[PDB]
Parts: structure tokens; C-alpha cells; sequence
């Protein structure tokens, strides 16, 4: 899922390390 | 914490030697040394976890993923050698796991982490991380039945009834989530103090009209989680001007704004176009904002990529809105047609960043029974004009027309964000 208009997921970004 | 095994104990003094030389630093010599220990000790478990926290201050250091992944295999290392301590084991696959969520590996994080439950089935702080795991994947449904177990032995784990609390929210079992979400908070354990929870407490309690809603949004900006009582996104670069409302001399953006405005016929014939021939491209709003009735749009752009196959159906609309990387660019934003219908009412809520000023252009607008709140202020929009307002601060929408209501929505990059900063921010 993705953060598009709300605060909905636990976590809006991704890791990829450095 | 007991590290040290009964070999390892006679050769305690090589040991210091080598761990000495990574806390003043000397990671490079460090490092050789551990790597000689192993070879002279290759049963050590403290010489393999010596080998591992160096390379993973290496990695760091240099910024390297590639030496971090070597440091990740080292952490297992350790624990399948013979006669490896409790404390060094759970303090090797733990970091392991940390290391490779922050690689983005979430699936290996994920066993690292059921093999920490296996080993140590009393230890609830190990079932807790499981519970993040599941949720940095997006499986609440296992999340769930994880913090069932703890809150059975556990009762009293706050970490546990915030993480509880936000499944049921997310579930849309808004009175259920509230005991959870509260007491959780209140009971002050490491990991309850989290802006999440103090957003999604007020909002549930909003949804079930407790006035109590405030005060906690309250607590929340005075803890430092929300700039604002009003402007409650988490994801924030600090100091960005803080405004409701905007205009577009404001914003800067006036070469966009005109754009749009000149040419909203276009844009308009564009949507109703595939409102009528391609009604498929229109997707129901799905993040749970809405207490009642239709609301659907038509994405162009995400998170600063073209939609393909979505620009097939607005052809010129896409090639107007390419000249302007304000928006098109803008990978914490969407552009995007969207449609409401009567009988809707939008929730309040706030979007996640302060990195973005969300911009309206009015295409189809029945005269009267549409309006949005921002704020404490709210408008109206008209056809061929936009409005413009930080979508970070509360917002609210109704529609109580008698026909369909279609804007377009163009998300751009905060003026005072510097080129750097549009480069550097992960995408939302
Ligand atoms: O009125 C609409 O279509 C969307 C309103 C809204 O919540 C937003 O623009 O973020
Ligand atoms: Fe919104």
C-alpha cells in the first residue's frame, strides 16, 4: 500500500539502504 | 550480558585487544584482527561476532550495501557455532535482522526474526519485533495474531496495544481501536511514544465524534510529533512555511497556474472523456477517508512516474503538464483526476508530508453543495479556476449536490525546498 492521501500504512517510505 | 562461552574465556585477553581497537575506531585494523582471531578460533563465537560488528562499522563507513550484506552472513555465523551463549545469540540475529530491514530485505528480516521466536519462546520483546516485521510488509492479518499472543501473556505491554490498536484502526474497527491506542500510550513503555499513534487515537476518535479528539492532538504537538494542532503530517522537513491556504503569486508557481486555467477546457473534455468511454481508468478512493458515498480518480502521475497507459487516455493533457517538473516531478505527489458524487462526506484528515502544496482546478462544479474545509476556513471551488492549500494541514470535503462534482488535483513540490531537497527525498 502507499501513502497517497493519508497517513493509512504503518510505514509511507522505503528502505534501500544506503 | 554474558558473551563469553567457556573457550572463550581463556582467550579473553586476545579478544579485549581486537574489540579495543574497533572503539577507538581503527575499524580497518579491527577488522584484520577479528578476521585472524576467527582463523586461529574458527569455534569462537565471540571472535565471529567481533568480525561482524566490524564489518558492520565498515559498512557504515563507507556507506557500503555490499560490505553490509557480508556483515548479515557473519550475524548468522555466529549462530551456528557450537556452544554459543543466549545473550551473544539473540544479540547477533537481532542485529541481523535490523541490518536487513534497513537494506529493504523485509522477507529475510522476517525469518530472522521467526527463528528468534523459536529459540526464545518466553522472550515477548522478540514476539513485539515479529509483530513490526509482519507490518513493515503490510501483513496485519499475521501482525495481529502475533500481538494476540503477547497481550495474553503480557496484558499490561503498552508496545503491544498501540501496535493492536493500529491493526483494529486499520481494520476499520474504530471504537475497538481506542482502549488499545490510549492505554498503550499512557502506559509510557520504549516505542508507545510515536507520532503514529497519536494520529490515528485522534482521528479514530473523531470518527466517533469524541471531543476528547483534540486534547490529543494537543499532547501530540506539545511531545513534538505534529507541527501544529492543525498540521499533523509525520514525514516533514522542518521550517517549510506553514499556511492553510496559498495563493498562486505565493507559490511562485504562476506559470503552472495560468497553464491550467487557460487551458481547463481541455482538461475537462480529457475526463469526461473517460468518465464516459473508459470508465475502468476511475478507481474507488481506498485509504479509508470516506464516511459515506462515491469518490473515485483517475491517477496520471504517482510519486513522480508517468502512468502509461493513463496518459493514453488523456493524451494532451499529459503532454501540457510535462513542461512543468514542478509537478511532474514532485515524487512525494500525484496529479490526478477526481470524482465525487452526492451523498459524500470526506473525513477529516491530513495527508503525510509537508513536502507538497496540493493544488484544486475546478472542472465540473454544480452550484451549489460542494465546498472543502481547511483548516478552519472553508471554500467553494469554480470551474477553470484553482485553489491551492497544504493538504498537510486538516482538511474536510462535502458533497450534497444533485449531479457529480470532477476537479483535478496537481501536487507540487513546496516552494522553499531546495533543488537538493527534490533530488534527496524518498518518495512518498
Ligand atoms: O475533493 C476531492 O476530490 C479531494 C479532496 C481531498 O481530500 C484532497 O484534495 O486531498
Ligand atoms: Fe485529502
Amino acid at each position: 500500500g502507499k501513502c497517497k492521501d493519508g497517513l493509512g500504512e504503518y510505514t509511507c517510505t522505503s528502505l534501500e539502504g544506503f | 550480558p554474558k558473551l563469553l562461552n567457556k573457550f572463550d574465556k581463556t582467550i579473553k585477553a586476545e579478544l579485549d585487544a581486537a574489540e579495543k581497537l574497533r572503539k577507538r575506531g581503527k575499524i580497518e585494523e579491527a577488522v584484520n584482527a577479528f578476521k585472524e582471531l576467527v582463523r586461529k578460533y574458527p569455534q569462537s563465537p565471540r571472535a565471529r561476532y567481533g568480525k561482524a560488528q566490524c564489518e558492520d562499522d565498515l559498512a557504515e563507513k563507507r556507506r557500503s550495501n555490499e560490505v553490509l550484506r557480508g556483515a548479515i552472513e557473519t550475524y548468522q555465523e555466529v549462530a551456528s557455532l557450537p556452544d554459543v551463549p543466549a545473550d551473544l545469540l539473540k544479540l547477533s540475529l537481532k542485529r541481523r535482522s535490523d541490518r536487513q530491514q534497513f537494506l529493504g530485505h523485509m522477507r529475510g528480516s522476517l525469518l530472522t526474526l521467526q527463528r528468534l521466536v523459536q529459540l526464545f519462546p518466553n522472550d515477548t520483546s522478540l514476539k513485539n519485533d515479529l509483530g513490526v516485521g509482519y507490518l513493515l510488509i503490510g501483513d496485519n492479518d499475521n501482525a495481529k495474531k502475533v500481538y494476540e499472543e503477547v497481550l495474553s501473556v503480557t496484558p499490561n505491554d503498552g508496545f503491544a496495544k498501540v501496535h493492536y490498536g493500529f491493526i483494529l484502526k486499520a481494520q476499520n474497527k474504530i471504537a475497538e481501536s481506542i482502549p488499545y491506542l490510549k492505554e498503550g500510550i499512557e502506559s509510557g513503555d520504549p516505542g508507545t511514544d510515536d507520532g503514529r499513534f497519536y494520529f490515528h487515537l485522534g482521528d479514530a476518535m473523531q470518527r466517533v465524534g469524541n471531543k476528547e479528539a483534540y486534547k490529543w492532538y494537543e499532547l501530540g504537538h506539545k511531545r513534538g510529533h505534529f507541527a501544529s494542532v492543525w498540521q499533523r503530517s509525520l514525514y516533514n522537513v522542518n521550517g517549510l512555511k506553514a499556511q492553510p491556504w496559498w495563493t498562486p503569486k505565493e507559490t511562485g508557481y504562476t506559470e503552472l497556474v495560468k497553464s491550467l486555467e487557460r487551458n481547463w477546457k481541455l482538461i475537462r473534455d480529457e475526463g469526461l472523456a473517460v468518465m464516459d468511454k473508459a470508465k475502468g481508468l476511475f478507481l474507488p478512493e481506498d485509504e479509508n477517508l470516506r464516511e459515506k458515498g462515491d469518490w473515485s480518480q483517475f491517477t496520471l502521475w504517482q510519486q513522480g512516474r508517468r502512468n502509461e497507459n493513463a496518459c493514453k487516455g488523456a493524451p494532451k493533457t499529459c503532454t501540457l503538464l510535462e513542461k512543468f517538473p514542478e509537478t511532474t516531478g514532485c515524487r512525494r505527489g500525484q496529479i490526478k483526476y477526481s470524482i465525487m458524487h452526492p451523498g459524500t462526506h470526506v473525513w477529516p484528515h491530513t495527508g503525510p508530508t509537508n513536502c507538497r502544496l496540493r493544488m484544486h482546478l475546478g472542472l465540473v462544479i454544480p452550484k451549489e453543495g460542494c465546498k472543502i474545509r481547511c483548516a478552519n476556513e472553508t471554500k467553494t471551488w469554480e470551474e477553470g479556476k484553482v485553489l491551492i492549500f497544504d493538504d498537510s494541514f486538516e482538511h474536510e470535503v462535502w458533497q450534497d449536490a444533485s449531479s457529480f462534482r470532477l476537479i483535478f488535483i496537481v501536487d507540487v513540490w513546496h516552494p522553499e525546498l531546495t533543488p537538493q531537497q527534490r533530488r534527496s527525498l524518498p518518495a512518498i
